[PDB]
């Protein structure tokens, strides 16, 4: 019954944007993106590869309700360096990560056979 | 041995399901020598 | 249209003509799906 | 290698081990997230029934067949069948199947994964194929008809992933572990008399050095080196399961870029 | 109530095993646990998968229509 | 899962876990009247606020069709009514009909719908 339709974990809806930027009133120089329809597979993968970014202060996301796909996340960067910037920095740095494991595994795969 | 007696057809070869189904009473049948 | 138990016979009559079955000689009478095809989701 | 570095334990058709050095566990266990739910796969999803005779009900033997694995090499070139422009489904979003069921021999007649065949156009592409992994080469058991029994369906397969339902599911069981000597304390271990003689080493054990008694815990230590093994139900070879899960989970931080840019 | 299509909680597909493990023991005459393990279920959600459940689909098809 | 309540895998539900079936039962016959007028399944022209389409000519819905809210699953004439609706609550898919008569031989009907139940949150085990 008052079950939401299953696909409503990834697929969007009528204008929502995937990421929508707020400015954190409460300290200066951060911001809290809304990621919609994604969890903890990016949640706290974008967290902790954020943590490594010298010039970033905080870093730390919460998905509001188990229900509704969806998490807040909130940086802040030392003064002047956009933060959405250390985002860009921290994402380019995980697939970048990413493309490495994936070719590393490609060649240490191809070799074994049994 | 339990039958029916229905509108027409008389002696029904009454059975558990057959009655379970058709909505009728598993009634044997009484008979005695006056 | 209907069906039997029993049997497992397709009498298939029409309407007000004795509820009976054709051979057989027992009121089972089932009523046999509609050719219209019927969707399932697959979860 | 180049950073994130991989080294493969074992491996085949179905289980997948290898161990990867240098990697940030937030990432590695949000890969196994990916592996599990969010990578492509085909299966049924509607399922029109002829004529169903079967002790098993209509949507009973539905529930199933989506659950059954269909091929999925490559599935990459099939759209999703909501993001297609067809009325409903057609070819290229959809893998059209059909099975047909007559038991004429008064012994059990089964009804099986190979029973079913595809009544729509591949495009050469490798998918719709019931996998059988069967020893007997018949798949998986669907039903079971008697002397006269009959089932006539036909299966509507489409794109999808386990979070839509987890008959979508690529991979099975994904083995997790990662520091088998806690040496890094991430587990405050549970006794009544001995702690490490009441829980046996992990196989994975042989792997890192013990930890040497006479020492003094290192809080600079990290989450290093993950023991991992990934099994494939049969849609995505265990490398694809692997490396699509590697993947897909990298179009999911760059098309975070995508509307970073539009922004 | 037939084979489980795809364990529960693992998603191993075990439908296929049933005539199998069956036969594991009726012809190989087998321990069950011997024989879940020969048929590659390591995990015991598996193990249960096929252990625990009854085939009552048998016992269906006696009736007639 | 607090207070005595418990979290439960949805991925091994979709696998089938404790998914049920379940079944529903009407009934109706057509009642004799004294002067061997009697009632009479049958698609009428008073009628139930529901959608009478569902129903074949013979007042009955055929197997294998889909049923919600006050859909009728057998149409009866005492023009005057008495067609069973389905109830208000449930929303199934009709599983098998039946048809015979009374140990007084009126048309007897019992019409059998179909649904299978998924763990949902607040179900109880
Ligand atoms: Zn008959
Ligand atoms: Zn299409
Ligand atoms: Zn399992």
């Amino acid at each position: 019954m008052n079950a939401p339709d299953r696909f409503e974990l990834f697929l969007l809806g009528e204008g929502e944007s995937k990421l929508k930027i707020d400015p954190d009133t409460k300290a200066p120089n951060a911001v809290v993106i809304t990621f919609e329809k994604e969890d903890h597979t990016l949640g706290n993968l974008i967290r902790a590869e954020l943590l490594n970014d010298r010039k970033v202060l905080f870093a730390a996301y919460k998905v509001e309700h188990p229900f509704f796909a969806r998490f807040k996340l909130r940086i802040q960067t030392t003064e002047g360096y956009d933060p959405k910037d250390a985002l860009k920095n921290a994402c380019n740095s995980i697939i970048n990560k990413l493309g490495a494991l994936k070719t590393n595994f490609e060649t240490e795969w191809n070799l074994q056979t049994l | 041995k339990p039958m029916v007696n229905e509108s027409d057809g008389v002696t029904h070869a009454l059975y558990p399901q057959e009655a379970r189904l058709r909505n009728l009473t598993y009634s044997s049948g009484l008979f005695v020598d006056v | 249209k209907y069906i039997c138990a029993e049997c497992s016979s397709k009498l298939s009559l029409s309407r007000t003509d004795a509820v009976r079955c054709k051979d057989c000689g027992h009121r089972i009478l089932l009523k046999a799906r509609t050719k219209r095809l019927v969707q399932f989701e697959a979860r | 290698e180049e950073g994130p570095q991989v080294k493969i334990r074992e491996a085949s058709k179905d289980n997948v081990d290898f161990i990867l050095s240098n990697v940030d566990l937030a990432m590695a266990n949000s890969l196994r997230r990916v592996m599990i739910a969010e990578i492509p796969t085909l299966a049924i999803d509607s399922v029109e029934v002829e004529t169903n005779t079967t002790v098993l009900a209509d949507e009973f033997i539905a529930h199933r067949l989506g659950l059954i694995p269909l091929q999925s090499m490559d599935i990459e070139q099939l759209e999703y069948s909501r993001d297609c422009f067809c009325e409903d489904h057609c070819d290229k979003c959809s893998v059209v199947l059909t099975l047909q069921a007559f038991g004429e021999s008064e012994s059990t007649t089964n009804v099986y994964s190979k029973d079913l065949v595809i009544v729509s156009n591949l495009m050469g592409r490798n998918i719709g194929h019931p996998i059988i992994q069967d020893k007997e080469g018949n798949g998986v058991l669907i039903c079971k008809l008697r002397k006269g029994q009959e089932l006539k369906l036909t299966c509507v397969a489409k794109k999808g992933i386990a979070k839509e339902h987890a008959k979508w599911g690529p991979a099975a069981a994904i083995e997790f572990e990662y520091d088998p000597w806690n040496k890094l304390k991430h587990t405050d271990y549970w006794y009544e008399q001995d702690s490490a003689k009441e829980w046996p080493q992990s196989k994975n054990c042989e792997y890192e050095d013990p930890p040497n008694e006479g020492d003094p815990f290192d809080y600079k230590a990290q989450a290093d080196t993950f023991y991992m093994n990934v099994e494939s139900v049969g849609s995505i070879p265990v490398d694809q399961v692997v490396v699509r899960g590697i993947d897909t989970l990298q179009k999911k931080v760059a098309s975070i870029l995508l509307a970073l840019t539009q922004m | 109530m037939i084979v489980p299509v795809r364990c529960f909680s693992c998603g191993k597909v075990v439908g296929d095993k049933w005539e199998s493990y069956l036969n594991l023991l009726q012809e190989d005459e087998l321990d069950e646990g011997t024989a879940l393990s020969r048929l590659g279920l390591k995990r015991y959600c598996c193990r249960r998968m096929i252990l625990t459940h009854v085939d009552l689909i048998e016992k269906f098809l006696r009736y007639n229509p | 899962n607090q207070e005595d309540s418990m979290i439960m895998n949805q991925s091994s539900i979709d696998r089938g876990l404790f998914r049920s079936l379940f079944f529903r039962s009407y009934m109706d016959q057509e009642k004799k009247y004294g002067m061997s007028i009697t009632e009479t399944f049958e698609k009428p022209q008073r009628m139930k606020h529901g959608t009478y389409d569902k129903l074949d000519d013979d007042g009955l819905i055929a197997p294998g069709v889909r049923v919600s809210g006050e859909d009728v699953i057998i149409g009866k004439t005492t023009k005057r009514d008495a067609s069973t609706p389905l109830r208000s609550t449930e929303n199934g898919i009709v599983d098998q009909v039946l048809v015979t008569t009374n140990q007084d031989g009126l048309k007897f009907v019992k019409v059998r719908v179909r649904t299978t139940k998924i763990p949902q949150i607040g179900d109880k085990f």
